């Protein structure tokens, strides 16, 4: 609706998660190097798309100096401002539910429990995608150790309809083309490791299927832009180099 | 107890320049290490130590 | 407004004692269960687990109540004198019993309860013993990170959503009495009551059967039942 | 002499160059990530060593988050605290002149003027070494385009003896084993690019040859530790990746 | 560091055990006959020395009038000032830990428990010596009934490293050549028999082995000088004559 300027990045309803604005608690605080909007890779919303999911701060691990501070320091905390952009014409119809889940633990694909690997559990800016059904992994010799989120189960054994208990925003193409959620730092500790722990999960679900006129196939872009807010790090040491394979 | 979630860190020692000794001096020496807690230190949830055991 | 919400409060919602574990302890001539070690958690049962997982973070003082029920096993006319059960709390790091008469039962510093059969169920209270500022029902992360310099993948391999292997220790339950000529089998049921409960970040309730200590789901993934669209 | 604590690094006369302490002038200022002592690779002072030279901030280009901020931002400024360590026994004799030259331009090795390449002019933490005489480059086909500093000419056509006009410290093994120079930011501009311009040059010359008892060959280590002070950067953009070859 | 004058004896950091100075509680108090430094027999610290131990007041049982008062009276109390002297050149290296253990009970050499004899448990000014390993006594016919202290076990089943919990002083030849510990009277009673009970135990352990230049064998003297302080006796009767054999 109005100008949204952070650092050196400006974006032309916005919901504050849990009514709490990001806030600070000698932590290293880059007021400019990290407090800015980083744009994730655009995804394509089609008529056969089940959904998308990203993990924060994992999605910003390779975003400018924020990732460098995240890997160099031991433990850091950061709020976020997520902005989802999806522009469509008056003749397009659809709705996206954008949910910011605290501790968005997801279910695996194998009978073995909690067997998902770090590489698969931390996809980065590409994120992942939900599925209509639960596909059980059958590669016993070389298990994929990847999540198997289910659209209507939200990937966590709960019903999608109740996901609105989480902070949420609905992009309904007939009325609005963008959503904005301001997430504070949510954790059981005032500050925690970012490389191993993800504080937030952004799930975008097509509540209503996309459609345009009488066209058989229609696809429109969705772009996610995340701004770290009041991010502070502590425990400076040699750089961490996670094995992503 | 050994736990990767409450891991504390690492302590290392290196030669910044070298040990330099003149002639008629031992070229090998020994250093000793001591550990202590500071005034901010605190402990919680008393338990039984694993160091001492008794044959039953 | 005259109708109140005194019973919908978080304290009232958890003010009931929920069974979290059943432990079998047998006394017989000394492959055997003369002492049973049970790891402390509410995830062995679904009801209290589901109630707690309504939220993401919690902080509560616990109250444990032990109900012991003993019975004979194929006794003809062999009988036993009233038994005393020792329930010893072993926090992480403390030595664990290897037998029913091990030195660890001395309970020099490990708290223990000696319960006499036929008396009232043994009740004690525990404060908030969490390392962090609140309990974490859901942990979206690992405890170890696999690094490029790791010699093998197993160094950094860790269970997803697992924080610590030894969360809060175990309870070791034995029968202090020596073996009677006839076997006696007892079940100790542990009932956990949260108190002074505080919760944060509400979550939708579980809709499908639990499968393990995590959010994993395996079966019965079709909860909703058939109903007509325009049928009242 | 006394404890020297900066950030998370502590070192057990110290001269302030030009009597000016490093000072600040929305610049990005990492108060902890950059304000700390980074130790350069140790060099070996022998009886046939002519000298060593490093360029600042080039020597700290790959030192923790300071290098990341230097490459990510457009223009930055930083003071320095240089600490040279060389421990020797009572029976060793020698003297090192440590000079902090502003704009320490060096002479080339070819007849072509100002033909030194960026890669050779920016050696990094390894630095370079002076030479007794001037060796003219003869590889016309593939010129080396490297400096040819001369010990007694200081590598700039001036006499070594007058180099004491610059900020300097003498490590005389009989009296002291370390030197400490505090350099403010010196430039014609309040802030300038760090990737292309080097503000300071640290030259260490063996004023008196090293000797020990009656030993024919003796070598002792020299370690340089540099702490950026009051470093602030501006002009955040994509990361710069210089071609060092 | 400074002059240390007691009675008619003067010695040219000093630690007060437990921060308590020796103090008095009709006890017989010789202000001069007993308050003076008595020098024990010098021992020789070599490269193969495991340690030495003395028991107080047993070590002063034959030292002037202090021993006469100790044997004549029934029960007496006395603080002590222990001064250990070990002078070495700049080219010697080593370290001695001098520990004042209250109730320094030692382990025996036989399988029989608490079977050590009074004669062996009270060596006098000569003291005893620790051993690298535990040598079990095998003379069943004539058991030696002597202690078998172990250097790393401190002779009491505890680790040597934790012995610093006791009052201690480190004589490091590179920095200091002497140690001084001031021991108050420590006991469960305000006054106790001295002939049968030893209040303190002085253990000197070579924490770092002695070495000198490249010499194969080097030995230097260690001299212990003990001054009784505020010593008072009571219960005068005929003289006690212990059987030392
Ligand atoms: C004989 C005395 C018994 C003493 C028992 C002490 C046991 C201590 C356990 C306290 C907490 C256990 C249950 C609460 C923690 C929850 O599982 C958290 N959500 C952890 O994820």
């Amino acid at each position: 609706v109005l100008q949204l300027t952070i650092g050196n990045s400006t974006i032309t309803n916005s919901v504050v998660a849990y009514g709490r604005w990001p806030e600070f608690i000698q932590p290293t605080e880059p007021d400019v190097a990290t407090c800015r909007f980083y744009t994730l890779d655009t995804v394509m919303w089609g008529k056969e798309s089940k959904g998308w999911w990203w993990k924060l701060p994992d999605a910003l691990r390779d975003m400018g100096l924020f990732g460098q501070n995240m890997y160099y320091h031991y433990l850091g905390r950061s709020g976020y401002t997520v902005h989802v952009q999806c522009n469509a014409s008056k003749f397009h119809q659809g709705a996206l539910g954008v949910f910011a889940i605290p501790e968005y633990c997801l279910a695996g694909d194998s009978d073995k429990q909690r067997y998902t690997s770090y590489a698969n559990a931390n996809p980065g800016e590409k994120g992942g995608k939900f599925y209509s059904q639960f596909n059980r992994d059958t590669a016993v010799t070389s298990p994929k150790r990847e999540f198997c989120p289910v659209d209507y189960l939200l990937g966590c054994g709960v019903l999608l309809g109740n996901a609105f208990v989480y902070p949420h925003q609905i992009i309904n193409l007939r009325t609005n083309n963008s959503a904005t959620i301001v997430l504070p730092y949510v954790n059981a500790m005032a500050i925690d490791s970012m490389v191993k722990h993800n504080n937030w999960g952004i799930a975008i679900l097509p509540l209503s299927p996309l459609d345009f006129a009488q066209e058989s196939s229609v696809e429109i872009p969705i772009t996610v832009t995340i701004a770290p807010m009041c991010s502070e790090f502590n425990g400076l040491r040699n750089v961490t180099a996670p094995k992503f394979q | 107890t050994q736990d990767s979630f409450t891991e504390g860190g690492y302590i290392s020692m290196f030669y910044q320049t070298r040990i330099v000794v003149p002639l008629s001096t031992p070229k090998s020496m020994s250093m000793l290490g001591f550990v202590s807690a500071c005034n901010d230190f605190s402990v919680r949830l008393l338990r039984d130590t694993t160091h001492i055991s008794q044959s039953a | 407004q005259r109708r109140s919400r005194s019973e919908s409060t978080i304290e009232s919602f958890f003010a009931r004692g929920a069974c979290v574990a059943i432990i079998e302890v047998d006394n017989e001539e000394p492959a055997q269960k003369l002492f049973a070690m049970w790891r402390i958690t509410y995830k062995d049962t679904v009801q209290l687990r589901r109630k707690l997982e309504f939220f993401t973070y919690s902080r509560f003082d616990m109250e444990l109540t032990f109900v012991v029920t003993a019975n004979f096993t194929n006794t003809n006319n062999g009988h036993a004198l009233n038994q005393v059960y020792q329930i010893m709390y072993i926090p992480p790091g403390a030595p664990t019993p290897k037998s029913w008469d091990d030195y660890t039962w001395q309970t020099s510093s490990n708290p223990s309860i000696f319960y006499t059969y036929g008396a009232a169920p043994a009740r004690i209270s525990v404060p908030y013993v969490g390392l962090a500022n609140a309990y974490s029902h859901f942990y979206d992360g690992f405890a170890k990170v696999p690094l490029k310099t790791d010699a093998n993948d197993q160094i950094g391999d860790s269970l997803y959503s697992a924080m610590t292997v030894d969360d809060f220790g175990v309870l070791a339950i034995r029968v202090v009495n020596d073996h009677n000529p006839t076997k006696v089998t007892s079940k100790v049921r542990i009932y956990m009551k949260p108190k002074h409960v505080r919760v944060w970040c509400p979550r939708p309730p579980r809709a499908v059967p639990y499968y393990g200590p995590g959010v994993d789901y395996k079966d019965n993934l079709n909860p909703l039942s058939e109903k007509g669209l325009t049928t009242y």
